[PDB]
C-alpha cells in the first residue's frame, strides 16, 4: 500500500502504512524525491508504523509525505552485465555509462549457506609477499582480514594483493568500497581501467565495483558491503566460478550500524555500541564463503580505532576469518614496510600437514626469535647492549637481520618511495629465511636486508656496500 | 587619530543621548486618541489577516 | 548623516506579522527548548525565538520538538513564542563575506555595517561524489619552506595540523592565509586563492590579534573571518566549522579555490560533546558520542577537487587538533588522521629547542605528494628528502667516519635552512633557491649558525643583479644542467665576495 | 501605503529632535549626567593618551632637529 512519513531524526524515517505494513527489510521508495530515496525497514514499531533506515540523506523529509512500499527488498542486478560497471548501495550504476542492461536481480539480504553446503579444502595461496607467505599464509578460497589502525597501510596490501592476485586469476574479482574515501575508489576504478581488467570498449571486464564510502549517510554504509555480498554470491552460486571478493573497510558497515543504533532506541552496548554487533556481524561474514558450487576468496580490511585491539569490533571480526595480518604503529615507525605484526598474525593454513614441515619450522623458529628478541628489549632500553652475553647478541642480530627481510618493497608503494616492486616466490622466501637462521649471514650488515625481495638482493645489496 | 577619536567619540555619545531621549519622549508620545487610533488600526489588520485564510 | 542611517533602519525593520505558525516553549534549560505545536515544521529547520535568538529544530517528537539554541539561554523564558522561518538551517554566501568577522550565523561582529549578501547555502550539504571529483594536481603553497617541500599540501587536499597547546599551529595557519598575497593580486585568476579561517573556543583577544595581524598585512581582503569564541555557547561553537564549510563551499562550486582552517576542530568536539551530553545521549569513548567520527568527516568530506564538467573548483581544508603530552593514539586525532589526506605534526620538544616551526618530517606525510607540487620544488626535495632521511639514519646511532660526519653536518645545514621566522612566508621561487643552495652542498663551508643571513644576503643579491636567473627559472620551469653549472658558479663567485 | 502609526510617530520624533538641534546648534540635547561623565572621562583618557594636555593637538606641532654629535672620526 502507501505509507506516510510520520518523523524524520537523522538517518531514521519512521512512516505509517493505512491498510497494510512492508515486511522487514522491504525498501520502500519516497514519493515526491528525485534522486530515488530508498527506506529499509528495520522493525515494525506497531500502531501501523514502522522504522526504516534510508540509504541517502534525510534532507528535505517532511511529515506526512507520501512513501511507496516497492513489495520486496532492495534488488539489485547481477550477472556479466554488472562486470566492469561502479554501482551504489540500491545497485543503481554510478559510473555514467548507461542503465546496466540485465535480466537477473537478487536481494541484498539472504541467508546463510548451511552447515551441509560446506567445503573443507585448504590449499595455499601464493601472494608474493615474505611475511604473508610465510608467517600467516593466505588459502585459496577463504577469508583473509587485514587488521590495521590509521595510517599504517591497508589500502596499499590490498592493491598489492589485487595487483599479485586478482591480475594473474582467470575467475572473476568483485571490490567492495565501504566507508573509504572517494579519492581511493576512483584511483582504483583508473588502474583497472590502465591493467586492462575494466574494458570500456567491449565485454570480457573482470571486476565488479560498488562503492558506499564515508560521505555517505550511515544507512547507506551499512547495507554496501551486503551489495558487494551480493554481486559475489551470484558469481559463486549461479555461475559456479571462482571469485575474488576485496571489502575495504569491515569497521566502516560495523560502525554506521552503530551510529543508527541509538536513534533506534536502544540500549547501548559495552563503550556505546550496538547490543546487536555480533549478530549482525555474524550474518553478514557468514554469508562469504566456499561453498561446494563455487570457491570466494575473500580480503577484507578493518580499522582498529584509537590503535585498540581489544575493542569490540576487531574483536569480533577476528573469530570469523581464517588468515590474519595484523598491521601495528611501532613496526610502521621503524621503517618496515608491510608494518605486519610477525607475533599477532595467523593464518590457521599455517600446519606442518598442509603447508610443508620446512615452511612450518622456518616460521616458528623465525616468530620464536622475534619473541625472544621482544623479551630482551626491556634489558636492552636500560642496560645496553653490554650486559647481554654472546647468545643474546647472537639473537638480536639475526632477530634485526629477520625484521629488516621481513620487509619488502611493494609496486604500488612506489610512487610513496621510488623502490622498484619486488615479488618474491615462496620457496625463495623459504630459502632466505632458513639462510639467515641458519647463521650463514651474519658477516653481513643488517641495512643490506632492508628493502630488498630475494636473498640474492641481500647479498648483492651487501657486497656493494 | 586624535581627531578622528575625538569626532567618533563625539558621534557615539550624540547617537547615545539621541537614542536616549527618542525612547523618553515616544514613551511621552502616548494619546489616547492616538491609543485609540492605534487600536482601531490593530483590529482592521487581524480582520484582513482573518480575511486571508 | 545619522538622522540617515536612522530612516534606513527604521523602514528596513519591517515586522509583516502576518499567519507565522507559531509554538510555546514547555521548558527552557541545558541549550535545549522543548517546543509544544509547529506541526509543519521540517527537521534541521531554523526557527527564531520571540528574544531574537535563531535555533535549529533538531528532534522532531510527536508531541514536542526540540531545538538547540543558537545562544544563550539566559534570554528565553518558559511560555516563549517560536516562530519557524520556513528554511532547513543556512548561512549567507558570497564575496561579500570578504574582509569580514562573522560569527557561526553569519552575523557581522566587526561593526562594519551589514552584508549584502545575494545568495545563502545550507551547512548540511552532502558531499561530491566519485565522478565529479578528480585527482589532486594543483600545488597549495602556503609559504613554508618545510611545508612546501616535505609535506606537500595540495588545493583539494586535507592537511591536518596537530599539535601541543602553543607549539605554532595557528602561526602556521595564518602564515598560509597571508602567503596566498603574490597570487591574490596578480592576475591568473586561476592561481587566487579564497581563504577562510574558523576560530573555534579561542578567545576575543586571540581572535582580535589574529584579524589586525590579517589587517596589516593585507590578507583580509580574501579572508573571512567565522568566529566562535569562548564565551560564545557551544551550538554557536558546533555551527561555526559547517558555517565556513558553506562559504568556502560557495568558491569550491563557482569554479573559484578556497583554503579554509578549522582552529580547532578538538575544541568544537568538545562543544558537540557538551551537547550531546545535555541531551542525556550514551556516552562512548573520553566520554564522546559516537558520531563525532561523523560530524568531522562530514565537515572535511566537503572539502575536495572538483572536475572540469564541475567548474574546476576545489575546497582545501586545514584542520586544527591540539593534543595532550603528544599523544597522537587518542580518539579525535586517530579519526582526523584516518579521514584527511596527511598531517602535519609539531614538537614540543622542538619547539622548546627553537625550531621554529617545530615540524616533525619523520611523523609528517602526505599521501598526495608529487602531484601536489611543481617540477623544481619536486626536483629539489626528493633529494632533500632522501638526504634528511640519511642524515635521520646516521644520527639515531652517532649519540666517527667522514662520510657519516659529512651526512651529519649536511643534515644540520638543511635543518638550519628549513627554519623560518613567523609571519613572513616566502615564494616558491625563492624555497627553491634556498633548497637548492642547501641541498647541492654549496653551504658546506658555512657554519649552521650564518645560514640565516647567508639565506638573507643571497635572496638580496638574486633580486637585485639576477632577475635574468628568476626569468630563466620561471621560463623552464625547473633547473636544467646547464642553469644548475651557471648557479653553482654564480654561488660560488657570491660566497667568495662576501668573504676572502 | 500602509505605514505603521509607530513606525511614522518614530520618524517624526527623530526630524523633531533633529529641527531641535538645528536650533540648539547641534549641541547635546537633554543628555543624562552619566553619559556626559562617560564622555569627559573617556575625553581625558585620550588626551592624557594622546599627550593633549603637553600641547593642542587641534594645531600643526613644532618640531626641533635634536643636534647632532657624530662619532669621533679621529682616535
Ligand atoms: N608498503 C609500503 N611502502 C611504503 N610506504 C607505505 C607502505 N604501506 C604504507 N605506507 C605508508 O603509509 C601510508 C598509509 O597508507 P594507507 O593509506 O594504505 O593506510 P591505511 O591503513 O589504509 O590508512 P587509513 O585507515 O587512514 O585508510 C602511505 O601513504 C605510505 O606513506
Ligand atoms: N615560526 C615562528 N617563529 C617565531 N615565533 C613563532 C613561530 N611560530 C610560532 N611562534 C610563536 O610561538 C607562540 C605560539 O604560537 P601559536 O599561538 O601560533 O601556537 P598555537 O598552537 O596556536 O597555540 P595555542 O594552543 O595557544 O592556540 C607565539 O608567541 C608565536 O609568536
Ligand atoms: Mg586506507
Ligand atoms: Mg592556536
Amino acid at each position: 500500500s502507501n505509507g506516510q512519513i510520520t518523523a524524520v531524526i537523522g538517518a531514521v524515517v519512521d512512516v505509517q502504512f493505512e491498510d497494510q505494513l512492508p515486511p522487514i527489510l522491504n525498501a520502500l521508495e519516497v514519493q515526491g524525491r528525485s534522486p530515488r530515496l530508498i527506506l529499509e525497514v528495520a522493525q515494525h514499531l506497531g500502531e501501523n508504523t514502522v522504522r526504516t533506515i534510508a540509504m541517502d540523506g534525510t534532507e528535505g523529509l517532511v511529515r506526512g509525505q507520501n512513501v511507496l512500499d516497492t513489495g520486496a527488498p532492495i534488488k539489485i542486478p547481477v550477472g556479466p552485465e554488472t562486470l566492469g560497471r561502479i554501482m551504489n548501495v540500491i545497485g543503481e550504476p554510478i559510473d555514467e555509462r548507461g542503465p546496466i542492461v540485465t535480466d537477473k536481480f537478487a536481494a541484498i539480504h539472504a541467508d546463510a549457506p548451511e552447515f551441509v553446503e560446506m567445503s573443507v579444502q585448504q590449499e595455499i595461496l601464493v601472494t608474493g609477499i615474505k611475511v604473508v607467505d610465510l608467517l600467516a599464509p593466505y588459502a585459496k578460497g577463504g577469508k583473509i582480514g587485514l587488521f590495521g589502525g590509521a595510517g599504517v597501510g591497508k589500502t596499499v596490501l590490498i592493491m598489492e594483493l589485487i595487483n599479485n592476485v586478482a591480475k594473474a586469476h582467470g575467475g572473476y574479482s568483485v571490490f567492495a568500497g565501504v566507508g573509504e574515501r572517494t579519492r581511493e575508489g576512483n584511483d582504483l576504478y583508473h588502474e583497472m581501467i590502465e591493467s586492462g581488467v575494466i574494458s570500456l570498449k567491449d565485454k570480457t571486464s573482470k571486476v565488479a565495483l560498488v562503492y558506499g564510502q564515508m560521505n555517505e549517510p550511515p544507512g547507506a554504509r551499512a547495507r554496501v558491503a551486503l551489495t558487494g555480498l551480493t554481486v559475489a554470491e551470484y558469481f559463486r552460486d549461479q555461475e559456479g566460478q571462482d571469485v575474488l571478493l576485496f571489502i575495504d573497510n569491515i569497521f566502516r558497515f560495523t560502525q554506521a550500524g552503530s551510529e543508527v543504533s541509538a536513534l533506534l532506541g536502544r540500549i547501548p552496548s559495552a563503550v556505546g555500541y550496538q547490543p546487536t554487533l555480533a549478530t549482525d556481524m555474524g550474518t553478514m561474514q557468514e554469508r562469504i564463503t566456499t561453498t561446494k558450487k563455487g570457491s570466494i576468496t575473500s580480503v577484507q580490511a578493518i580499522y582498529v580505532p584509537a590503535d585498540d585491539l581489544t575493542d569490540p569490533a576487531p574483536a569480533t571480526t577476528f573469530a570469523h576469518l581464517d588468515a590474519t595480518t595484523v598491521l601495528s604503529r611501532a613496526i610502521a615507525e621503524l621503517g618496515i614496510y608491510p608494518a605486519v605484526d610477525p607475533l599477532d598474525s595467523t593464518s590457521r593454513i599455517l600446519d606442518p600437514n598442509i603447508i610443508g614441515e620446512e615452511h612450518y619450522n622456518i616460521a616458528r623458529g623465525v616468530q620464536k626469535i622475534l619473541q625472544d628478541y621482544k623479551s630482551l628489549q626491556d634489558i636492552i632500553a636500560i642496560l645496553g647492549m653490554d650486559e647481554l652475553s654472546e647468545e643474546d647478541k647472537l639473537i638480536v642480530s639475526r632477530a634485526r637481520k629477520i625484521q629488516r627481510f621481513l620487509s619488502q618493497p611493494f609496486q604500488v608503494a612506489e610512487v610513496f618511495t621510488g623502490h622498484a616492486g619486488k615479488l618474491v616466490p615462496i620457496k625463495d622466501t623459504i630459502k632466505g629465511f632458513k639462510m639467515i637462521l641458519n647463521g650463514e649471514l651474519d658477516h653481513l650488515p643488517e641495512v643490506a636486508f632492508y628493502m630488498v625481495g630475494p636473498i640474492e638482493e641481500v647479498v648483492a645489496k651487501a657486497e656493494k656496500i | 587619530d586624535y581627531h578622528l577619536e575625538t569626532e567618533r567619540a563625539q558621534r557615539q555619545i550624540k547617537q547615545k543621548n539621541m537614542v536616549d531621549w527618542i525612547v523618553r519622549n515616544v514613551m511621552k508620545s502616548i494619546t489616547p486618541e492616538q491609543e485609540r487610533l492605534m487600536l482601531s488600526k490593530c483590529i482592521s489588520d487581524l480582520k484582513a489577516m482573518s480575511i486571508k485564510a | 548623516e545619522i538622522s540617515a542611517v536612522l530612516e534606513e533602519k527604521i523602514l528596513g525593520a519591517a515586522p509583516k506579522e502576518n499567519l507565522e505558525e507559531t509554538g510555546r516553549v514547555l521548558s527552557i534549560g541545558d541549550g535545549i527548548a522543548r517546543v509544544y505545536g509547529l506541526k509543519n515544521i521540517q527537521a534541521e529547520e531554523m526557527v527564531e525565538f520571540s528574544s531574537g535568538l535563531k535555533g535549529m529544530a533538531l528532534n522532531l517528537e510527536p508531541d514536542n520538538v526540540g531545538i538547540v539554541v543558537f545562544g544563550n539561554d539566559k534570554h528565553i523564558k518558559e511560555g516563549d513564542i517560536v516562530k519557524r522561518t520556513g528554511a532547513i538551517v543556512d548561512v549567507p554566501v558570497g564575496e561579500e563575506l570578504l574582509g569580514r568577522v562573522v560569527d557561526a550565523l553569519g552575523n557581522p561582529i566587526d561593526g562594519k555595517g551589514p552584508i549584502g549578501s545575494k545568495t545563502r547555502q545550507r551547512v548540511g550539504v552532502k558531499a561530491p561524489g566519485i565522478i565529479p571529483r578528480v585527482s589532486v594536481r594543483e600545488p597549495m603553497q602556503t609559504g613554508m619552506k618545510a611545508v612546501d617541500s616535505l609535506v606537500p599540501i595540495g588545493r583539494g587536499q586535507r592537511e591536518l595540523i596537530i599539535g601541543d597547546r602553543q607549539t605554532g599551529k595557528t602561526a602556521i595557519a595564518i602564515d598560509a592565509i597571508i602567503n596566498q598575497k603574490r597570487f591574490n593580486d596578480a592576475q591568473d585568476e586561476k592561481k587566487k586563492l579564497y581563504c577562510v579561517y574558523v576560530a573555534i573556543g579561542q578567545k576575543r583577544s586571540t581572535v582580535a590579534q589574529i584579524v589586525k595581524r590579517l589587517t596589516d598585512t593585507d590578507a583580509m581582503r580574501y579572508t573571512i573571518v567565522v568566529s566562535a569564541t569562548a564565551s560564545d555557547a557551544a551550538p554557536l561553537q558546533y555551527l561555526a566549522p559547517y558555517s565556513g564549510c558553506a562559504m568556502g563551499e560557495f568558491f569550491r562550486d563557482n569554479g573559484k579555490h578556497a583554503l579554509i582552517i578549522y582552529d580547532d576542530l578538538s575544541k568544537q568536539a568538545v562543544a558537540y560533546r557538551q551537547m550531546s551530553l545535555l541531551l542525556r545521549r550514551p556516552p562512548g569513548r573520553e566520554a564522546y558520542p559516537g558520531d563525532v567520527f561523523y560530524l568531522h568527516s562530514r565537515l572535511l568530506e566537503r572539502a575536495a577537487k572538483m572536475s572540469e564538467s564541475n567548474g574546476g573548483g576545489s575546497l582545501t581544508a586545514l584542520p586544527v587538533i591540539e593534543t595532550q603530552a603528544g599523544d597522537v593514539s587518542a580518539y579525535i586525532p586517530t579519526n582526523v588522521i584516518s579521514i584527511t589526506d596527511g598531517q602535519i605534526f609539531l614538537e614540543t620538544e622542538l619547539f622548546y629547542k627553537g625550531i621554529r616551526p617545530a615540524i616533525n618530517v619523520g611523523l609528517s606525510v602526505s599521501r598526495v605528494g608529487s602531484a601536489a607540487q611543481t617540477r623544481a620544488m619536486k626536483q629539489v626535495a626528493g633529494s632533500m628528502k632522501l638526504e634528511l632521511a640519511q642524515y635521520r639514519e646516521v644520527a639515531a646511532f652517532a649519540q666517527l667516519d667522514a662520510s657519516t660526519q659529512q651526512l651529519l653536518s649536511r643534515g644540520v645545514r638543511l635543518t638550519e635552512l628549513l627554519k623560518q621566522g613567523q609571519y613572513v612566508p616566502m615564494a616558491i621561487e625563492d624555497q627553491v633557491a634556498i633548497i637548492y643552495c642547501g641541498v647541492r652542498g654549496h653551504l658546506d663551508k658555512v657554519e649552521p649558525s650564518k645560514i640565516t643571513k647567508f639565506e638573507k644576503e643571497f635572496s638580496q643579491h638574486i633580486k637585485t643583479s639576477h632577475r635574468d636567473i628568476l626569468d630563466t627559472i620561471a621560463k623552464e620551469g625547473q633547473i636544467s644542467p646547464d642553469t644548475d653549472a651557471k648557479l653553482k658558479k654564480v654561488v660560488t663567485d657570491f660566497l667568495s665576495t662576501f668573504q676572502a | 501605503k500602509a505605514v505603521d502609526p509607530i513606525q511614522k510617530l518614530f520618524l517624526d520624533k527623530i526630524k523633531e529632535y533633529d529641527q531641535k538641534s538645528k536650533a540648539a546648534g547641534g549641541k547635546l540635547l537633554e543628555a543624562s549626567t552619566e553619559i556626559q561623565r562617560e564622555l569627559d572621562a573617556e575625553l581625558d583618557k585620550l588626551k592624557k593618551m594622546y599627550g593633549g594636555d603637553t600641547a593642542d593637538l587641534s594645531k600643526f606641532p613644532s618640531f626641533h632637529f635634536e643636534d647632532p654629535v657624530v662619532d669621533p672620526i679621529n682616535m
